[PDB]
RNA sequence: CAGGCCUUGACAUGCUAGGGAACCCGGGUGAAAGCCUGGGGUGCCCCGCGAGGGGAGCCCUAGCACAGGUGCUGCAUGGCCGUCGUCAGCUCGUGCCGUGAGGUGUUGGGUUAAGUCCCGCAACGAGCGCAACCCCCGCCGUUAGUUGCCAGCGGUUCGGCCGGGCACUCUAACGGGACUGCCCGCGAAAGCGGGAGGAAGGAGGGGACGACGUCUGGUCAGCAUGGCCCUUACGGCCUGGGCGACACACGUGCUACAAUGCCCACUACAAAGCGAUGCCACCCGGCAACGGGGAGCUAAUCGCAAAAAGGUGGGCCCAGUUCGGAUUGGGGUCUGCAACCCGACCCCAUGAAGCCGGAAUCGCUAGUAAUCGCGGAUCAGCCAUGCCGCGGUGAAUACG
């Protein structure tokens, strides 16, 4: 039962940094702190290193994991 | 209540959802009333002194 | 009971409105 | 038709002061609509008595805002003489509406 | 009738009726008093105190 | 750790507020931070004058600020050289064309805050505590009064273990509302920490 | 906590110096901080015809005096609070008794909620406490009618809507009233037990009030403060994370396990409060949360606001059920820069435990318990089932 509204949020830090990598083919890795940003299509086939709060975790973004947010793939806590 | 945090006054939050009352008298940031700008403690003190017009000891 | 979101009481207790408890 | 509300914290001043406006017209105006009470708006403040913990103590404080009406029907022109600058209260506020 | 609840009112009505019924004929007090309909029930919702869940009902303390 | 403030406990009765004025939920706080800041400067300044009370009245941008002092001299100054500085220094903080009286305390030995300050001073002056207390009560108990009492906190004479010395005379029925007990607290900074002096002076009755 | 950064600072008072005044708009890299940089801009004093020169305020660099620490010590401390405990007790003055610590008073008999009062007494009196003066509730009056009503009577757009009246209700100021005063019985008194009259009867209910002191009680993270300790950092900025973890255990609670009950209709009766950049009537879109538009409020005048339990009618027929609503898929609305971690709120689908709880253990003596709903502080929103108040309905029992 998730939600947000009409305007799908994404931080332009990497947006105008992810598409900017497209107008040149592709790239490899992107160091980010903004896990607040919603994963959109122009990312599919990329590798975004998200931040735990300690380190940057590589995250090969895929087709299905679109509607989700970067943070959902960067587990914060460490357990048994 | 480190001076560095009594900077709250900024009003230059960059995002208004960062603003936060904070007692004007003791810097208190945890039980600050609106109508006084004073925390629950400071309010008790000055109230006793009578430096808060009208504010009397309620009973009933 | 006061804990069933979809009942008259559910809404009242939770102090909300909706299909199961319209605003007059 | 002179409506003048009287709001204050002190029911004695806002009361005497209120009966000041009443006579400063009973010598130059309609019998006036007399001094009307009007419910008081109490504001309560409840705080844990001491600092740190002890959440079961607390002390209760209230700010009682008393009110009044007065109201001088018959816009007497001779009344504003006695009711111009012949006041004395210190914690009272006054609203004038015709 | 106004204020309160229908059962409170029922008792209020009980007063007026006997209070008016007395003004009508003061010789009626002598028969009403023995059953005190002339008395005003002072029992009123007792205030809620702090520290207590509701006036008298106190919180529950664990393995003291 | 009990006992309510004697003043706060007697506001509606034998004892009136030190700030009389109505305000709305939009200005009350402002007319307070300021109203308080007034007491802030006046306290640091008119110290030597020995300021007992600092009433303050307000209206449409008006201000009373009646300052009660034992020695009004230091207040006013040379002819009027000072009561002018501290009024221009005052109205500077708050552009409200503020008045500024200077009442005189008839017998400062019935002014609890003063009596407290007195004892407080003597303590910073390495004096003997018990004496000052006994004296204070006497001075106050002699200048008329139906009762009096003084309480110095702890760490007496720099003594490792804090204590609490007091002594008093006449009556000081803190439980009776219809009394009138000027209360006055005075701190006392030292080389070995703070001390707290408290003063009570049972003046009238009904 | 990790990482990127400032280091005379985010904030005080000052200082000697190269320099440009102030303060306005820019651009690079940036996660943001920062850091590098571009123009706009030459006001104010005393000189000088002028170029310009030296000063004021301000800011800027480099070096100072110093800022800053929610760093340690609540046994170095102030202040405030908790606690025994609203328990009825703790003391003093003078006298008297003891070599003395100390005693007497305060013990004793009656009595009381009470060191409350009476009677006794080498004690006579006092303080601090009890009580009483303060608040709220219960009856009546006086003052006061843009809130009350045909109480009356006159017009109904049948709405106290009109007229106009304050009498009622109420609102809120001020007073009246209760004193064991009156009657009988007991007593020596104080004061019991009964009766009358009264709204109210013997502290009429409920508050605020908590003595000398005791826990080396609590708080250095509210604040204040002595002493230690750090100063390119234990100080400061920021982005992100964590305070929300989960094999487990406990406290306080919420919702239940159902028929005296649960649904859906329709209907009736409260009090307190709150409402500018906020309550939001009404109308329209949507199942709805909510969205549009939009009247009124500056608030006894408008709004929050439906009170709910109750009542009338209908359904369910004893089933894990039309009980219970956990969990989990979906699809949405909002606030907010932003709801992954980690927000409520709708709507569809899911429909878990739970048939009243071992040993133990808690509350409450009357408008109390139990039960029902309403408001507020804080607050963008909210994780409030918390807390502080509010008013409906309204018991059981106390031999001892
Ligand atoms: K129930
Ligand atoms: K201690
Ligand atoms: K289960
Ligand atoms: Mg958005
Ligand atoms: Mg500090
Ligand atoms: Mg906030
Ligand atoms: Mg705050
Ligand atoms: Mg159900
Ligand atoms: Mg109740
Ligand atoms: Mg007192
Ligand atoms: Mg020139
Ligand atoms: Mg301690
Ligand atoms: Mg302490
Ligand atoms: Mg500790
Ligand atoms: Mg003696
Ligand atoms: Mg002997
Ligand atoms: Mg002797
Ligand atoms: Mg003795
Ligand atoms: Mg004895
Ligand atoms: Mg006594
Ligand atoms: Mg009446
Ligand atoms: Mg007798
Ligand atoms: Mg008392
Ligand atoms: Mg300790
Ligand atoms: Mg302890
Ligand atoms: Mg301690
Ligand atoms: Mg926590
Ligand atoms: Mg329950
Ligand atoms: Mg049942
Ligand atoms: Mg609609
Ligand atoms: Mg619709
Ligand atoms: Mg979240
Ligand atoms: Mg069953
Ligand atoms: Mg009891
Ligand atoms: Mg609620
Ligand atoms: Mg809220
Ligand atoms: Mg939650
Ligand atoms: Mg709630
Ligand atoms: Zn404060």
């Amino acid at each position: 039962p998730r939600s947000l509204k009409k305007g799908v949020f994404v931080d332009d830090h990497l947006l105008e940094k992810v598409l900017e990598l497209n107008a040149k083919g592709e790239k490899r890795l992107i160091k980010t702190w903004s896990r607040r940003s919603t994963i959109v299509p122009e990312m599919v086939g990329h590798t975004i290193a998200v931040y735990n709060g300690k380190q940057h975790v590589p995250v090969y973004i895929t087709e299905n994991m679109v509607g989700h947010k970067l943070g959902e793939f960067a587990p914060t806590r460490t357990y048994r | 209540a480190r001076k560095a945090l009594i900077e709250k006054a900024k009003r230059t939050p960059k995002f208004k959802v960062r603003a936060y009352t904070r007692c004007v008298r003791c810097g208190r940031a945890r039980s600050v009333y609106r109508f006084f700008g004073l925390c629950r403690i400071c309010l008790r003190e000055l109230a006793h002194k009578g430096q808060l017009p009208g504010v009397r000891k309620a009973s009933w | 009971g006061k804990g069933d979101r979809r009942t008259r009481r559910g809404k009242i207790w939770r102090g909300t409105y909706g299909k199961y408890r319209p605003r007059k | 038709k002179i409506r003048i509300k009287l709001r204050g914290f002190d029911h004695k001043t806002l009361d005497a002061s209120a009966q000041k406006i009443v006579e400063a017209a009973r010598r130059s105006g309609a019998q006036v609509s007399g001094p009307i009470p009007l419910p008081t708006r109490v504001r309560r403040f409840t705080v844990i008595r001491g600092p740190f913990k002890h959440k079961d103590s607390r002390e209760h404080f209230e700010l009682r805002t008393h009110n009044r009406l007065v109201d001088i029907i018959n816009p007497n022109r001779k009344t504003i003489e006695q009711l111009m600058t012949l006041d004395l209260p210190t914690g009272v506020e006054i609203e004038i509406k015709t | 009738v106004r204020g309160g609840g229908k059962s409170g009112q029922i008792d209020a009505i009980k007063l007026g009726i006997a209070r008016a019924l007395v003004q009508y004929n003061p010789d009626y007090r002598a028969k009403l008093k023995p059953l005190g309909f002339l008395t005003r029930d002072a029992r009123v919702v007792e205030r809620k105190k702090y520290g207590k869940h509701k006036a008298r009902r106190a919180p529950q303390y664990s393995k003291r | 750790g009990n006992k309510i403030h004697p003043i706060g406990f007697r506001l509606g009765i034998t004892r009136d507020w030190e700030s009389r004025w109505y305000a709305g939920k939009k200005q009350y706080r402002h007319l307070l931070l300021e109203d308080q800041r007034i007491r802030g400067l006046l306290e640091k300044e008119l110290y030597s004058a020995g300021l007992a009370r600092v009433d303050i009245e307000r209206a449409a941008d008006n201000v009373a600020v009646t300052v009660h002092v034992a020695k009004p001299g230091v207040v006013i100054g040379r002819g009027g050289e000072r009561i002018r500085v501290l009024r221009e220094e005052l109205a500077k903080l708050t552009g409200k064309n503020v008045a500024l009286n200077v009442q005189e305390v008839q017998n400062p030995n019935l002014s609890a805050p003063l009596v407290a300050q007195r004892v407080a001073e003597q303590i910073e002056r390495r004096f003997a505590v018990r004496r000052a207390i006994k004296q204070a009560v006497q001075r106050v108990m002699e200048s008329g009064a139906k009762g009096a009492k003084v309480i110095v906190s702890g760490r007496i004479g720099g003594a490792e273990q804090a204590r609490t010395e007091w002594a008093a005379q006449g009556r000081v029925p803190l439980h009776t509302l219809r009394a009138n007990i000027d209360y006055g607290f005075a701190l006392a900074r030292t080389t070995y920490g703070v001390l707290g002096v408290k003063a009570y002076i049972f003046l009238g009755e009904v």
